[PDB]
């Protein structure tokens, strides 16, 4: 997981 | 299905990006060394762990940096004010507690308080001025991650504090202990900084200079109450994910439909990913030198980036066995 | 400054409102009944310790309820919603872990997900359908408490679970044992239900019918970043809090000053409380049958009704000290 | 499944909270008298039936008022404003036929009119003057009720006005009906103004001091187009509410099991209610004096407090049912 | 405390993104070549300025390009439209005067006319028409930069356009003058385009190929009226900034403490460094080829990115010295 | 049902 | 602490 | 300085  | 008290070190042990070397990094060595000819740590950090062998050479990625905090500020009464280390959401930090890192190995408890932006976080350690919290240890640049520890739920699933890849450094470290004389030059690789941009597998994969990689990290599982079925994106238990793409990569097709070939063969159970956004190494791997074909398989989790995130040791098993064929059956891929 | 044991003991042991028999029940009677000549348990499940002695008849309570959750409903796939049990923020909740009672003595662990609103809020216990979330020992009704543990925050501070008030429970404990010869007829009340209403205190005072009345119960100290100096109420540190008033009750004036006087002459440090709003089971006592005149400690906690309450043992100790100095001495008070 | 013309007699007589005895307190106490070994009322209005026996002394409550409407003020045109007796929802009161009650037994229709709030909803009586109005009967302080009478819905199912607890009346007529040398000292309590705040539950609880408390009221069935499952709280046809809380009380656990055991035992069709909110005369029964473990019996009700409300037989022969074996056997009940 | 004449020299020469060439690129030659043993300008325009040591290869990056505007369009009636060359607020161009790049070493003056958006942004340069504003020397693709000198601000600090990194320029200058016979294989290097992508510090590395990178640019000092203190992120006077992360890069552990601890041992004033945002030619550094272990100092800034920046001399010494004692010791550094 |  |  |  980059973002979430 | 799980060897649980090795998931139980690689998921407790503290490392966060940039700071890996702190916790996640030793235990990675030490337990997959003997496993392999040499392993050898680079410049940012990553460690690179060579298993020598006649094929294509094959690097097989997963981050150990974990998201967490770092001091920014220390209040006249004490209390501590934050900067994220990764994409952390303020609603998670709120009425938990936390393990503030004043040493390699030492910690002192610490409590979040005060939807919730960055101005408005605070942390108590219960030091009642500026002077205190530094005389107990801390200063500005101090770690911090949330006081988690693994536990079971049910028959099959898992909560823990980051799963988010420290359950793809457990994949590979199952993988490097199951792998017999496969045809192939591997290089496990336990990336830093990947929270934070992708940068221990950018650096890492220049120097190694694969004929084909492979990411394996942990994807969106948003099988839960309210969400639409077409939104869900991955299911607990029904396998592990091999990545179709996500923001960061389009995994080559021919990989993609080898490996769900590999699984249908060995009847490994599998779905298949797309993420709207999102970003995993192999963003970084694909795009090195003159371009590297990647694949990633990714172990399905809920409540991705928090201090409770979950995972089902059903998908986990089928993330080491499909990967483990992989690199059996890699030097008859013909791309 | 506290019998850390004790505290653990208390604070840890399950009792959400109505069903503190799950727990905190036996804990205190276990660990008030070599100090009182009498112990009983009444109707709505107070738990009643009398210790005789020649003088004014006091009651002194702490509630040993705590703040919880109750299962609603069972979802198709496992989840389970919940309903409050007490006045519980959903923010709070997101994001955690807990205990999900499914007998006296035996749990299995939750994760809270999904401002957040009830209708939005559910546990996931790693159940993959309803029929395993029963088969699990789950059903409607089925209680749940936070994953929560006591631990210190440097030198003087600590952080857990349900000290609203178990900080309370074991202040008069700790009372009870140093209690000698009092001239007063004694008795210290675990109430049940405060939570939701203030009720174990006003059935138990009704049959006890004493002549005073005081409740020990935390208070809101907001001594923490971004609050106005006005606004913190009381301070951590700075001693046991007298209240002067919350919503729920004007303390007798005579008694606060009398308290107030007693803590000068005995060089306890002591803070004065006023909330604007807050309830305590004073507010049920001193209007039980023709009126009983009483006065309230606080132990002063920030962040109230989450899983990380933190309190300040020098203001727990003055708490301890100023009501056993009260009962020493209330023989002597004229109102 | 049920009386019907017992039932009609409940439903359609005027019983408005704190005007009680205009109509609904007759039909109690006619029909219960026969059944009793003496039938009194007291101070606020309550009908106490006692039914003599050898065991515990059980109250049974089940309130006999409804909600309405009170004229304050008469329009220079005639028209009449009224306010609200107990929770009613202005948007139940438009386009409807009312019952305005000029004396005991004698009512003149009227027309409600004019979402809508209680400055904007009025009357009309057919008169064209302030004068003509009260020459008709009406004054500041004239009862209105809706005009509503029970009608059946399918083939279990009906339709009335006040089914908000005149089934709970007529439930307890039955239960009286069926009792039949009971161990136990029976108090049958048909209880005034509920709707206003469990007010005659209190003061005829106080008067009996009974050792067991057990109210029977409607609960919310939410079992309706568009409500998510996790918020239907009860299904018609599914079974008399076993109720574990709301927001007025927490039913003793004790016998909130007891009663689940009976009812397996009895093959007795139930269900269990868990409200966040909703009130029930439990909540005051169970806090009198010394306090009384109490336990609530509920029928499922679709559209409560509006001139429709749907019940289903199954569940109200199912209430009367359980009481009744509950009854019987509470002289073994150990708490 | 600083060379007053060879500041203005850096701070006033032209050399927006992409147009380094037509001002500052010349500078910065003429004033480091007798100090270096070799200069070179690479395909980007990056001015690499080399001093043979025998030691780790060691690059030291400032960015000398500042942002700016571009002409896009000339309106019939002579005024100006304008995109941003760097993250450029349109705040501050309102009312403010310019310098309009016709030629190399030849401008015109502008007017920034007409919160603001881009689309209603424009500049007026005296002409009435697009034919007399292209015969004035305009055209599609004419820079512009404020009109901007540098002036004293009371004691020790000042006042110019451009700080945002030609103090940074300067200092590098300063330190290439005050290096003998280090211990190191320097590379100075005056980055191109930091200011829309950090492009010059990636080429100009890749080719350079250094075992140690540093960065010196300016930081966020917004020690101003109305700031909480948690936020003002450096204050001016207080010392060289020591980078420990920015949005672009987490700079190495070691060479941050390792900085720190030469900065105590010389005793020279330094400050730690931590950015929410915010990125600057480490980031594209350290991420060069395998990787490359970096460090940045910064000079803290106030009002960056506008005609009016801030510093304080005091900060810009202290940062001379202390990367002047880092390559002087950086023989030593274990990493 | 108080409420409802 | 009812309320907080 | 990219950013601000
Ligand atoms: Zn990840
Ligand atoms: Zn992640
Ligand atoms: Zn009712
Ligand atoms: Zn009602
Ligand atoms: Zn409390
Ligand atoms: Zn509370
Ligand atoms: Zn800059
Ligand atoms: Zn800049």
């Amino acid at each position: 997981x980059v973002v979430d | 299905m799980v060897d649980y008290e090795l998931l139980k070190k690689v998921v407790e042990a503290p490392g966060v990006s940039g700071y890996e070397f702190l916790g996640i990094r030793d235990v990675v060595i030490e337990e997959i060394k003997d496993y392999v000819d040499e392993v050898k740590v680079d410049k940012l950090g990553n460690v690179i762990a060579h298993k020598k062998g006649e094929g294509p050479k094959v690097m097989i990625a997963a981050h150990m940096d974990q998201i967490g905090l770092m001091v920014t500020h220390i209040e006249k009464n004490g209390f501590l004010r934050v900067a994220p280390i990764g994409g952390v959401d303020p609603k998670t930090l709120i009425a938990q507690r936390f393990k503030v890192w004043i040493d390699k190995g030492k910690f002192i408890y610490g409590v979040g308080a005060s939807a919730p932006d960055w101005d408005q976080i605070f942390i108590d350690i219960g030091a009642e001025s500026k002077e205190e919290a530094e005389d107990m240890g801390v200063k500005i640049g101090t770690v911090i991650t949330w006081d988690g520890r693994l536990e079971r739920l049910g028959k099959h699933r898992f909560v823990s504090i980051a799963f988010d890849d420290r359950i793809a450094v457990y994949t590979i470290l199952e993988v490097a202990k199951q792998l017999k004389d496969a045809k192939a030059d591997v290089y496990f690789v336990a990336t830093v900084q990947e929270e934070v941009g992708l940068r221990g597998a950018r650096t890492s994969a220049f120097g190694i200079e694969p004929d084909y990689g492979f990411a394996i990290d942990v994807t969106i599982a948003a099988d839960i109450p309210g969400t639409p079925e077409h939104k869900q994106v991955t299911h607990l238990g029904k396998g592990t994910a091999i990545k179709i793409m996500d923001r960061s990569v389009i995994c080559h097709p021919t990989i993609v439909r080898w490996l769900e070939e590999l699984a249908k063969k060995h009847e490994i159970p599998y779905q298949l990913e797309i993420l709207l956004g999102g970003g995993t190494d192999a963003g970084a791997i694909h795009l090195t030198k003159a371009g590297v074909p990647t694949g990633a398989l990714s172990v399905p989790a809920r409540y991705i980036h928090s201090n409770t995130e979950v995972v089902d040791e059903r998908d986990v098993d089928a993330t080491v066995e499909l990967m483990t064929k992989a690199l059996e059956n890699i030097h008859e891929l013909k791309i």
